[PDB]
DNA sequence: GCATGCTCTACTGCTTCGATATCG
DNA sequence: AAGCAGTAGAGCA
DNA sequence: TGCTCTACTGCTTCGATATCG
DNA sequence: AAGCAGTAGAGCATGC
């Protein structure tokens, strides 16, 4: 997506600019049509919706007799649409204007709220605007000077404020964009303190045991005499397993149209599991901490599933006597 | 709170008086056997309180002398046999209005308590002096009419 | 005593300070409907029916002039929990007042939103339709619309919770039991709505089962199968499916509590066993094991609802082995050696072996088809077994009088079949049955 | 508890003087009190709309109460903020409202003392809910209401203690008679002025604290502890509509169904299949299979090793972070192990990595548990509570790839003037306050609809910048910053 | 030696609220 | 259920 | 035989709807 | 999820 706008500082600094989207939640674009049994056709059923009343029966109303209201205190206030269409906010087209700046990084990790990330790059077409903004990023990168943007999509959209932090990358340095919470979002309360705990104080034997466990269970190691860390088990390259499960199950019912559900393949669990050499390494300290810490503490298809003794010797029996 | 307070107060009276202004705060909230437990607390320290009547009539005593039980409606009359000889007849004549709906009651102990408060309200409201108002002469007119 | 406690109950409906009046309503109804139960005289009981069921005041205009509210809900629950008992202290002398009770229940169901005031207004209607039987009034309780309402409400209603989907599923079968003259066209479209749900609640591998819908669907199928039988003769697949679903509902299960799925599968078995008879054959081992297992479950209703299932099992396989006793010889020998192994034991309970004795007297019949002498080995073995247990040995120092019924029933069931009664044991047989007299 | 609502009795002094303008011409303290009470109801009708709010004037001529005391007159009763109750309330403004106060109840009497607190006590006793806080907010000026009798003073400080012990706490917004902090007198015993926090400051807020999930943390084999995943940034939105029958204004009890197999007749849900066509042919399933093809794991967090805090790049992002905490409700002895693992993770700068399944049937999802430590001083400032943080992590098809193929640089001279501009626009960021204009204008739209006052109170747009206070703030360097090297040059 | 009568405790379902996924 | 520019088929010349 | 309107149009973002803890 | 509120079931004490 190339989203176009004009980053204006003050009222005069015009920078023609485009922003592309980045890391976002992904789903699948084919929902389940509801057909009927024993004819197997889409159009064979149709739904209806009616609004009756609360009398002795269903003395109905119609579509031309319904207004929306809102809860307000201890009643519902009427006056549905032309009211709340006339008295609506107007966003005056798209807006990509700088609100302010900041230096002290009280903008941090845990306060982002925005379920995408907009990598705001540049523009094309004789890039005076892009050399201007690369001067802007080349002035923001060498300090802690973050930027704060006001961004909204269109006139129907909702207004947004967001962090703009420069980058760390060789081939480009294009500015990031996250949204930010509002004064009504950030609820926060009082979770208890753990340090001056007279009942839950850990013994330093348990401290060094857990330290031994952490040393036994690492996942990234510095090797190869470049003296940098290189990571085993990176959880940012694995494809998402639920659409592969859906893919092979639909393949299965498309091929063999009587068979039950196949259970999950084995290499999927191998891929979603770590290399168990760290399990073999941690076999000892996990048993250690399990000994040294004190005493901790149905599906439907699974719920409902003389001479008599003489002839006794002569025929066949056990041993004698 | 009220279960153990009732246990301690059934054997010891004067530990109520630290909490006597905090049983009445709870009393319009217990719609069960616990209300009988609060009234069992209340009866220990009635004979000696200052007023009691404003708080009792503010805490809706009328619609709780008229629920359905035998223990609740027995303690609800033992307190009223306690607080006769300190009230004024402007309010005893509104107390004698729902206590004479016990002519058509079962459970002979409850009727015995009723014909046990009326037996004093006749003998010590006979007006041994000359005349009084239209309340100290009307309570006798409604207690000479159930004792017949 | 009443009608003052009814005019004041109508006085606390229009007055201000509501929720100070709802508690007055609860206080009045609990004291009215308690006096109106402890009354043994048909004079005052002949009055109080017309006071309570009046049309000016009285307990049926309250729930139509206090229904579009929310504060009165304890009161509108208490009325419908009292009328289910005032239909029991009385009987069929509420014959005129009955279409009004039916209209009260149908409107209190369809206008309310709770689910603690839609349960007692479906206990009242079930007890009503089970007192006024196949009789005259069923052309006034209009079943041809009271079905279409409660059958539309399984499609045109989202998330009817649990214990309302119980009683809907049971009331959709009571209409096929009593008054089956109007349900010819719409009991064919009810077996599908009893089988689809009962499949979904027991074979779905995504969720956990809701047991108070299984109880309701089994108790509804167990009364639609009266008067609308589906034997294994004309189309024996639906009865196979009903046997498979009752058979998943009685597997030798895990340890449980809340016994209301086994105690409804067993009672669907113990009445309508005759419909499925071919399919009852090949599972004789496991069925016999589980019914003997459940026969002593230390729960004083699960025993009573397991014993009749065992009796109907034995009695309904006996008339199949005694029809073709050539290929069923291994079945006959297996049941015989099992009853022998029960009776040779030295155990505690008398209902442990009384079922064995009755099973032996049952299977005395099909031995005549294969030997015609073993019947004569019986009725001498039986009478010799039967006399000295209680006649002579400890005539008064025993506690053994509790299996003589199975003794005399077994003796009669073997005595019917043979010819040439051997003439010597009859003056002890006529000490026996006069001892049971 | 959880569902223990907040209570508030407003108690106003209408005895001798405040009804008069204190021989001034500016604003009577009576009108000050009525404006503050109306603003508190208007704030809590959408801020905390489940709480309890009563209002009681004392010292007036005629009287009404359940106790039948002289010269104590209650107005409303303990219930929610109701629009009809505030439209009753707003009639006591100005001289005409003062005379309406006169003809309705009349001011001026021999005002008594602690019996007004007794009426407040019986107003709190008769509630049929549970209440967390009990606050009496007294709106008055004077100092000696026991100026003659000393037994009245002793009885006042006895009844105030009888409210002190059973959990009723009062504060008095001391009305300044000349407008200053003057009366340093002797009601510091009864209490446990500024009224701007009662006047404007809470136009949009909501009160809630929920646990969101209560899961188990397992160390990949058998070692299990408890954890509960609270929430911090929930992205609030306006409440949704209600259908309504415009004749009598009643809701209409929507019911829907599916029907008509091209003949007539219902379909109970047992006879519908779930299908997906793919070009020519179909693929049919059952509802239980199309719900079963997403099942991977038991619900919880299985641990898969440890990584340092540095190599996870905290700009990879798709969902807001949640916040764990070690309960001792499922297992016992879990805060000990989590405190030990937290201090060792802190002193070794390492973070946990986990596989996460929230509910009883959800496909698995990789998360990173990054620690944090608290901070506390004498002022009790609270920006961090002592737990972890669940950074969600993308898998593979969240990241797109931009076309990237441009690279042209310039001269390193504009960085100094841009440093001057950003230092011109340098300030501390915030701690709050960038409120949502759409939700706030909708709030005031609904206020003016249910109260029919005048107009939409146009909300100020704090989200917008200050271009007047920015352009002349920076000054005449914008022309040189525009035209050093880059004018567009035509 | 079997049936019943009576209490208390733990299981279980409902109601309200808030968050999440889905379908236009 | 509503808008925003992108990409090939028509109208005057 | 040549450049602007125009039908579509893929997408994208709220807004209503349904599920689940 | 959170709170609560109502009923099923098991074990002691009694009776025929």
């Amino acid at each position: 997506i190339h989203w176009p706008c004009r980053l204006t500082i003050g009222s005069n600094l015009s920078i023609r600019i485009a922003a592309y989207k980045s890391i976002l939640q992904e789903r699948v674009k084919k929902t389940w049509t509801v057909v009927d049994a024993k004819t197997l056709k889409k159009e064979d059923i149709q739904k209806e919706t009616v609004y009756c009343l609360n009398d002795d029966d269903e003395t109905e109303v119609l579509k031309e007799d319904i207004i929306q209201g809102f809860r307000y205190g201890s009643d519902i206030v009427p006056f549905s649409k032309v009211d709340e269409e006339q008295m609506k906010y107007k966003s005056e087209g798209k807006c990509f204007s700088v609100l302010g700046f900041c230096k002290s990084s009280q903008v941090q990790r845990r306060f982002f709220m925005g379920n995408q990330v907009l990598k705001v790059f540049a523009a094309r077409d004789d890039e005076a605007a892009a050399v201007a903004l690369s001067s802007l990023i080349h002035a923001l990168d060498d300090l802690d000077m973050v930027a704060i943007v006001r961004y909204a999509y269109d006139k129907r959209a909702n207004p947004q404020v967001g962090v703009a932090f420069p980058h760390i990358k060789h081939n480009y340095e294009c500015l990031v964009y996250v949204q930010l919470p509002f004064m009504e979002d950030l609820r926060q309360y009082m979770f208890s303190s753990l340090k001056n705990s007279k009942k839950y104080a850990p013994t330093e034997a348990q401290l060094n045991a857990v330290d031994a466990l952490i040393d036994s269970m690492s996942l990234a190691k510095k090797d190869e005499k470049t003296d940098t860390l290189e990571d085993l088990f990176p959880t940012t390259k694995i494809p998402n397993p639920r659409f592969q499960r859906l893919f092979q199950c639909l393949l299965h019912r498309a091929l063999h149209p009587r068979e039950p559900l196949p259970p999950i393949q084995q290499h999927i669990w191998n891929m979603l599991n770590p290399p168990a050499e760290v399990t073999t390494k941690s076999q000892i300290p996990l048993s250690k901490i399990k000994t040294l810490f004190p005493l901790i503490e149905v599906t439907a298809q699974e719920i409902f599933q003389a001479e008599n003794f003489r002839v006794l010797v002569k025929q066949k029996k056990a041993s004698f006597e | 709170f009220i279960v153990c307070l009732n246990k301690v107060t059934k054997s010891f009276p004067p530990l109520a008086d630290r909490f006597m202004n905090a049983v009445f705060f709870l009393l319009p909230k217990f719609h069960g056997v616990l209300k009988t437990l609060c009234l069992e607390v209340v009866l220990c320290r009635v004979e000696g309180m200052t007023e009691l009547y404003f708080q009792l009539k503010s805490k809706d005593f009328v619609q709780v002398m008229r629920h359905r039980d035998d223990e609740r409606q027995k303690v609800c009359l033992d307190i009223i046999y306690k607080m006769m000889p300190k009230l004024k007849p402007v309010e005893l004549r509104e107390l004698l209005n729902p206590v004479v709906e016990f002519v058509s009651h079962p459970s002979t102990t409850c009727r015995e308590q009723m014909y046990n408060i009326l037996m004093w309200i006749h003998d010590n409201y006979r007006d041994p002096e000359s005349e009084t108002d239209n309340d100290s002469q009307e309570i006798f007119k409604l207690a000479k009419d159930v004792l017949i | 005593g009443v009608r003052c406690s009814l005019l004041r109950l109508q006085e606390t409906l229009s007055a201000a300070d509501r929720c100070g009046a709802a508690l007055a309503g609860h206080q009045l109804i609990r004291g009215l409907g308690q006096e109106c139960v402890l009354s043994s005289s048909p004079a005052v009981l002949a009055l109080q029916t017309s006071l309570v069921f009046s049309r000016d005041f009285g307990l049926l205009v309250f729930v139509r002039k206090s229904l579009n509210s929310i504060e009165f809900r304890e009161c509108r629950e208490e009325i419908l929990k009292f009328l289910c008992i005032f239909l029991e202290k009385m009987g069929q002398k509420i014959a005129p007042y009955s279409v009004e009770i039916k209209n009260t229940c149908t409107s209190v169901y369809t206008k309310d939103r709770a689910a603690k005031c839609k349960i007692p207004a479906l206990d009242l209607l079930i007890k009503l339709l089970q007192t006024f039987r196949s009789s005259r009034l069923m052309d006034e309780f209009k079943i041809g619309e009271l079905f279409s309402k409660f059958y539309g409400e399984l499609a045109l209603k989202k998330k009817i919770p649990d214990t309302v989907l119980e009683k809907v599923y049971e009331l959709l079968g009571l209409l096929g039991e009593v008054h089956p003259s109007e349900m010819i066209n719409n009991a064919e479209n009810l077996f599908r709505a009893f089988l689809g749900e009962l499949k979904t609640q027991m074979t779905s591998a995504v969720r956990e089962p809701k047991l108070p819908v299984l109880a309701g669907c089994l108790k509804g199928l167990s009364s639609l199968l009266c008067n609308f039988t589906k034997s294994m003769e004309e189309d024996p697949q639906t009865s196979r499916e009903i046997f498979n679903f009752v058979l998943k509902a009685i597997r030798p299960q895990i340890d449980l509590k809340r016994y209301a799925v086994p105690s409804a599968g067993l009672r669907l078995f113990a009445l309508h066993a005759s419909q499925f008879s071919t399919c009852l054959l090949d599972n004789y081992v496991s069925l016999f094991e589980v019914l003997l297992k459940w026969c002593a479950h230390t729960n004083v209703e699960l025993k009573k609802a397991a014993l009749s299932a065992l009796e109907s099992f034995l009695k309904q396989v006996s008339n199949m082995v005694a029809k073709n006793a050539e290929m069923h010889k291994n079945k006959l020998q297996y049941f015989m050696e099992q009853f022998y192994g029960i009776i040779r034991n030295v155990d505690s309970n008398n209902k442990e072996l009384s079922i064995a004795i009755r099973g032996y007297g049952l299977f005395a019949g099909p031995c005549k088809v294969i030997n015609a002498k073993d019947v004569d080995f019986m009725y001498v073995e039986l009478i010799q077994r039967c006399k000295q247990m209680f006649l002579t040995q400890t005539d008064t120092g025993d506690d053994r009088v509790y299996q003589m019924p199975s003794f005399l029933q077994s003796v009669a069931s073997v005595l019917l079949y043979l010819d040439t009664v051997p003439e010597v044991y009859t003056p002890v047989l006529e000490h026996l049955v006069v001892m049971q007299i | 508890k959880y569902s223990g609502r907040d209570s508030l009795i407003f108690l106003v002094d209408a005895s001798k003087a405040m009804f008069e303008s204190q021989s001034e011409d500016e604003l009577t303290p009576f009108d000050m009190s009525i404006q503050c009470i109306q603003s508190v109801y208007i704030s809590k009708i959408i801020s905390s709309d489940r709480d309890l709010l009563a209002v009681v004037f004392y010292g007036t001529e005629k009287d009404k109460n359940s106790v039948n005391f002289k010269n104590i007159y209650v107005l409303q009763e303990l219930d929610n903020p109701g629009a009809k109750r505030i439209l009753e309330l707003d009639q006591f403004k100005g001289q005409q409202g003062q005379k309406r106060f006169q003809d309705m109840m009349g001011h001026g009497s021999d005002y008594s003392l602690s019996e007004v607190l007794w009426v407040c006590a019986n107003l709190f006793s008769d509630v049929q809910f549970k209440m967390s806080h009990k606050r009496i907010m007294l709106f008055t000026n004077e100092d000696n209401p026991h100026g003659n009798d000393s037994a009245k003073a002793s009885r006042a400080r006895t009844k105030a203690g009888d409210l002190r012990d059973t959990g009723i706490f009062l504060d008095l917004m001391h009305l300044k008679k000349p407008g200053g902090f003057d009366i340093s007198l002797f009601y510091r015993d009864i209490i446990s002025s500024k009224l701007e926090d009662l006047l404007r400051k809470v136009r949009a807020k909501e009160t809630r604290k929920r646990a969101l999930s209560r899961l188990k943390l397992k160390l990949n084999k058998d070692i299990v502890i408890s954890v509960g995943i609270y929430n911090l940034v929930q992205k609030a939105l306006k409440p949704p509509p209600i259908k309504l029958y415009r004749e009598t204004n009643e809701p209409v009890k929507t019911k829907t169904r599916t029907f008509n197999t091209s003949t007539g007749g219902l379909l109970l849900p047992s006879d519908t299949k779930r299908s997906q066509i793919y070009g020519s042919r179909q693929i049919i399933l059952e509802k239980e299979e199309t719900e079963e093809l997403k099942r991977f794991d038991d619900p919880g967090l299985m641990l898969m090793g440890f990584k340092p805090l540095v190599l996870l790049k905290k700009h990879h992002y798709l969902r807001p972070s949640l916040f764990v905490y070690p309960e001792e409700s499922l297992v016992i002895g879990s805060s000990t192990l989590f405190s030990a693992l937290l201090i060792k993770c802190l002193e070794k700068e390492v973070a946990a990595l986990c596989r996460y399944t929230p509910r009883r049937n959800i496909p698995p999802y990789f998360v990173a548990l990054v620690p944090q430590e608290e901070e506390l001083d004498d002022q009790k400032i609270q920006v961090t509570p002592p737990g972890f943080q669940l950074v969600f992590l993308p898998f593979a098809d969240d990241k797109r790839k931009m076309p990237f193929t441009e690279k042209i640089m310039a001269t390193p001279e504009q960085v100094g003037k841009m440093k001057a501009i950003v230092e011109k626009l340098r300030f501390t960021y915030r701690s709050d306050s960038f409120e949502n204009p759409v939700l706030q204008q909708h709030f005031r739209n609904l206020e003016a609809l249910a109260l029919d006052l005048m107009e939409p109170e146009q909300a100020v747009d704090l989200t917008l910048p200050k271009v007047e206070a920015m352009n002349k703030r920076l000054g005449s360097l914008v022309d040189e910053f525009k035209e050093l090297v880059y004018p567009p040059d035509y």
